[PDB]
């Protein structure tokens, strides 16, 4: 079980720095090269550089030379990526991707495992946790739809799960919309059997990491 | 007598394997054992006759089958790093209480096959000071950086294998002893008379049979797939 | 349960290697001795079924059913006999095996001439090994203290047609510091070890 | 920088049909060590990218053998022998021979399926939200195809404009459908001046528009 676990999302002001971490598990950490790849919202992929945790050897994209710094701590199997003098177009999800080549092999040039990503928003606006409201199943409910409304948060993202991960089928978590207040809003829905409404408990698990919000909202028929 | 295949095997965690065992002695009782340092021989399963099988001390993750009297396969359902051991098959008449053992299967289970490396082999020619001082000539062979520890070193003089004047280390050195995935080094010596080394018609070859991956195994590294192969090094006699 | 004596037993060539073995089941009627060479399989060498002595070449097995005691003596020990000896016990036609006793028979070196030689790679002269050889069995080789210096334990070779036996240990390293003069520095070696000068360039 | 260009940038394909994505590089990609470090990754919606083919034509273990790669010089092709619904996402060719490593723009594979009309659902604002002073009314359009859909909000039969936002999911990996959520935002005071709340859905799968409505406020 190779796993790469990255640090949580953040908002940083323009001119500030961010240090994104990536903790490796399930393999000898110094044996593989760790790359950093970014993707701006709705955009393609951009390689930033890499560190070889064994010898501290680095390579970097000239486009970030002077702002990017890759380090590692072998005691805690973590690789860091610090990016300085944050500009508005540095808003992106940042991924750590493991090179395939073990023990100095050239296969390091292609990536096998990736972290989940760390969204960094470059903004002078303040962090705000969301409000979570039930989208109650209809009395006139066959299949019934229910969900949760995650209103007024900044910055992105929020994660939403159902029944702690035990409910995945028929789930639709929608892309957030930016409201005129400069705040985000999203809904998460699930279509379930109408017959289950009386018996089965439905709880949405919302997480907004920039504000440390963790809400477990029970969704019931009125 | 008791036959076993393969002699060596490297597996990836989760893989399946069947160690074959067969005898032509009409023995009713066949058994499987594993041998680990510190521990002695531990019985895994036994069969008191065709169609009958029973659990030994360590049945955990092993299945056995006795469809015929001659064969007794040991199936490894899903290989785990704890199953790394030497396995021996054994057969008793079951009627003389004497037990005979198969040659053994040395098995290594690794989390990743990218840790498998063939040896590099080098021959070191006799020192002139040794030749003059003792009238003897010692050739040294090194097999380095191999994983797993599944190798067979032999010396060949003039196209024929030799055993006289040979000493190969009984166990390899761990290159990084602290590590569990450590690569190995092994040395051997071949000592001949100074005059035998001095004849340029004599050719000495040090051969290392390495057991590694199959030609059907998957491989994503830039380096060559570390398959079962012979790696050798040679030296020619010299009237220097 | 089968229990054997503490190993490795160091036995000089020509001497008797004495192996003991005790068992707990009093109804045991079959007792055996297996010889296992390193990286090889256990081979049955002796079987004893009733009290007293059983000889077979250089081996003598002894059984004392009353004391639940099995013995194996290896007379006129040869370095050839260096192996692990396993004691196995049973009651009827399972076999309980002991952990074994490793026996190391040290060769009788009557004419030692201890020296450290430098041998070069037949393919590349910059690569070399240090061979500590022709020392008597009083000398023990210590393992490497440094992690990038490799040292093998003493090995006995037999030049059979000449009836000549000799000990040797190999040492090698990529370290710029490494030299034949310092290779075996962690071992207590003879004061008169010959250290020939290497070939200069 | 070596420029990697993909063609087409959007690829609609019916399951069972073959697909082909071209990758063109601004320079040759053979490294001094002899290897050509040209690869193909697929990023499915909401996930990290995943390696399919490494070094032009080598399939990564675990990838279905319906994916294959070929090419030399500056022209490289990724082929899918028979496309399956799970192949939906963006394909990227990559060059890691020379630093900086560079990716193509991405080619979005779209699965053509049969027309599927949306299942429409409406949700009134929760009483917990109403206490706060705002009213959100949600309309859900579940599992439809094609992606073209129109939602009109009606409050007491009056057509709304400027007080709603919508978002649509990516095409599903199993049924190849889209889902849309539309929120109508009103203040608690204006929400309480009206009885009928309705969202009206038009889509190709519907011969006549479908209305879902509720009374209260
Ligand atoms: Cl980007
Ligand atoms: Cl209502
Ligand atoms: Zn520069
Ligand atoms: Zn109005
Ligand atoms: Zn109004």
């Amino acid at each position: 079980q190779v796993q790469l676990v990255q640090s949580g999302a953040e908002v940083k002001k323009p001119g500030a720095s961010v240090k994104v971490s990536c903790k490796a598990s399930g393999y000898k950490f110094t044996g593989f090269v760790m790359h950093w790849v970014r993707q701006a919202p709705g955009q393609g992929l951009e390689w930033m550089g890499f560190i070889n945790p064994y010898n501290d050897d680095i390579q970097s994209n000239e486009r970030f030379r002077g702002r990017v710094t890759m380090t590692r701590d072998t005691s805690i199997s973590t690789a860091y990526m610090e990016l300085s003098r944050l500009r508005s177009d540095d808003t992106a999800v940042y991924y750590c991707a493991r090179g395939n080549g073990y023990n100095f092999d050239g296969a390091y040039r292609f990536f096998d495992f990736w972290g989940q990503g760390t969204m960094v928003t470059v903004s002078s606006a303040s962090t705000k946790g969301p409000s979570v409201f039930p989208l109650a199943p209809s009395s006139k409910s066959g299949t019934a739809a229910l969900g949760c409304l995650v209103k007024d948060y900044f910055p992105e993202p929020v994660t939403v799960s159902w029944n702690s991960g035990a409910l995945t089928s028929g789930v639709h978590t929608f892309p957030a919309v930016l409201q005129s207040s400069g705040l985000y809003s999203l809904s998460s829905v699930v279509t379930v059997p109408s017959s289950s409404l009386g018996t089965q408990t439905y709880i949405c698990n919302v997480n907004h990491k920039p504000s440390n919000t963790k809400v477990d909202k029970k969704v019931e028929p009125k | 007598g008791v036959t076993q295949t393969p002699k060596f095997q490297v597996l990836k965690t989760g893989q399946s394997m069947t160690l074959q065992c067969a005898q032509d002695m009409n023995h009713e009782y066949m058994s499987w054992y594993r041998q680990d340092p510190g521990m002695g021989l531990r019985l895994i399963h036994y069969s008191v006759g065709a169609g009958i099988t029973d659990q030994g001390e360590v049945p955990n993750g092993y299945n056995v089958s006795r469809s015929t009297t001659e064969d007794f396969p040991l199936r490894l359902l899903s290989a785990a790093p704890s199953q790394t051991s030497v396995y021996f098959c054994a057969s008793r008449p079951g009627l003389r209480p004497e037990q005979y053992f198969g040659p053994g299967t040395r098995l290594t289970v690794t989390e990743d096959l990218n840790k498998v490396f063939p040896p590099e082999v080098a021959v070191f020619e006799p020192s002139e000071a040794e030749i003059s001082h003792t009238q003897k000539a010692t050739l040294v062979c090194l097999a380095t950086g191999f994983y797993p520890d599944h190798v067979e070193l032999s010396w060949w003089v003039n196209g024929k294998e030799v055993h006289s004047g040979v000493c190969t280390d009984p166990q390899p050195l761990k290159e990084q002893p602290a590590l569990n995935d450590s690569r190995y080094a092994l040395s051997s010596r071949l000592r001949v008379s100074a005059t035998f080394w001095q004849d340029p018609r004599n050719h000495f070859r040090c051969q290392v049979q390495f057991y590694g991956l199959s030609e059907n195994d998957e491989w994503t590294q830039d380096r060559a797939k570390p398959v079962t192969q012979i790696v050798s090094a040679e030296a020619w006699g010299r009237a220097d | 349960e089968v229990e054997q004596n503490s190993g490795p037993l160091s036995v000089p060539e020509g001497a008797i290697a004495s192996l003991n073995c005790t068992y707990s089941d009093r109804g045991s009627q079959s007792f055996f001795w297996y010889r296992q060479y390193s990286g090889k399989s256990p081979e049955l060498i002796m079987s004893i079924y009733s009290n007293g002595d059983k000889e077979d070449g250089r081996f003598t097995a002894q059984l004392n059913k009353a004391s639940q005691y099995v013995s194996l003596l290896i007379r006129d020990s040869q370095p050839s006999d260096s192996a692990t000896y396993l004691c196995a016990v049973t009651t009827d036609s399972k076999l309980q095996f002991g952990a074994g006793t490793q026996v190391v028979v040290t060769p009788d070196i009557q004419n030692p001439d201890p020296a450290v030689y430098q041998l070069r790679d037949s393919k590349s002269s910059d690569k070399s090994v240090c061979l500590f050889t022709d020392f008597d069995s009083q000398t023990n080789v210590s393992q490497s203290k440094d992690s990038d210096v490799y040292i093998t334990d003493k090995c006995v070779l037999d030049m059979r047609s000449m009836d000549f036996k000799s000990n040797s240990a190999v040492a090698w390293s990529n370290k710029s510091d490494f030299a034949c003069a310092n290779a075996f520095n962690n071992s207590i070696i003879p004061e008169d070890t010959f250290f020939p000068s290497p070939e200069s360039s | 920088d070596i420029v990697m260009t993909q063609s087409p940038l959007s690829l609609p394909v019916t399951p069972g049909e073959p697909a082909s994505i071209s990758c063109r590089s601004s320079q040759r990609l053979v490294h001094s060590n002899g290897n050509t470090y040209l690869h193909w990754y697929l990023q499915k919606p909401g996930q990290s990218p995943r390696l399919l083919i490494y070094r032009v034509s080598n399939r990564f273990p675990g990838v279905p053998d319906r994916f294959s790669g070929s090419g030399s010089g500056t022209d490289f092709t990724l082929k899918i022998s028979r496309v399956e619904a799970e192949d939906v996402g963006v394909y990227y060719c990559s060059q890691s021979t020379h630093v900086p490593y560079t990716f193509g723009q991405g080619t979005k594979l779209e699965i053509k399926r049969t027309v599927a009309a949306p299942s429409v659902f409406i949700f009134p604002p929760s009483d917990e939200q109403l206490k706060s002073g705002t009213a959100s009314v949600v309309c859900l359009l579940n599992n439809f195809y094609p992606r073209e859909a129109k939602v009109q909000w009606k409050v007491d039969n009056a057509l709304q404009s400027g007080n709603s936002q919508e978002s649509v999911t990516e095409q599903d990996s199993k049924d190849s459908t889209y889902s849309l959520s539309s929120t109508l935002t009103l203040s608690k005071a204006d929400y309480e001046k009206h009885k009928v709340y309705a969202c009206e859905v038009t889509h190709q799968g519907l011969s006549s528009p479908v209305t879902k409505s509720f009374n209260r406020g």
